[PDB]
């Protein structure tokens, strides 16, 4: 409320472990969407 | 990878006995035109010469490599098999 430009909020990323971006990319998947295909399952097949 | 020795027609003779010389080893050969070949700007020069001295001929014709088409695009192809995977 009063703008307090004096303190530091951003300490949220002190508590992250090993796996939080990993974790985190998890679950965001099921808000993506089908990914494009190019036919062939991979370059050499 | 130099294709400057692939310019000229050569003409040649057919390589004969090379035997050993006893004392030392060397490649002693009884044959006269062995390292005599000869160099010439077109095939027709050089047939006229051999028909011209008489000796028997057989011409090969002179291979060109064919005109590829290359692309640096096909390396980083999106349906193609021709995406590298390395490098």
């Amino acid at each position: 409320e009063p703008f307090d430009n004096s303190t530091y909020r951003n300490l949220q990323h002190h508590e992250y472990s090993t796996y939080t971006f990993l974790d985190l990319n998890v679950e965001l998947s099921k808000f993506r969407m089908p990914q494009p295909s190019s036919g062939r399952q991979s370059p050499r097949h | 990878s130099g294709v400057n020795n692939t310019k000229k027609w050569k003409m040649e003779f057919d390589t004969r006995e090379r035997w050993e010389n006893p004392l030392m080893g060397w490649s002693s050969t009884a044959d006269p035109l062995s390292n005599l070949v000869l160099t010439f700007s077109t095939k027709e020069d050089a047939v006229a010469f051999a028909e011209k001295n008489g000796w028997s001929f057989d011409v090969e014709e002179r291979k060109v490599p064919k005109p590829k088409s290359k692309s640096y695009g096909a390396n980083f192809s999106w349906n193609k098999r021709t995406r590298v995977s390395t490098k």
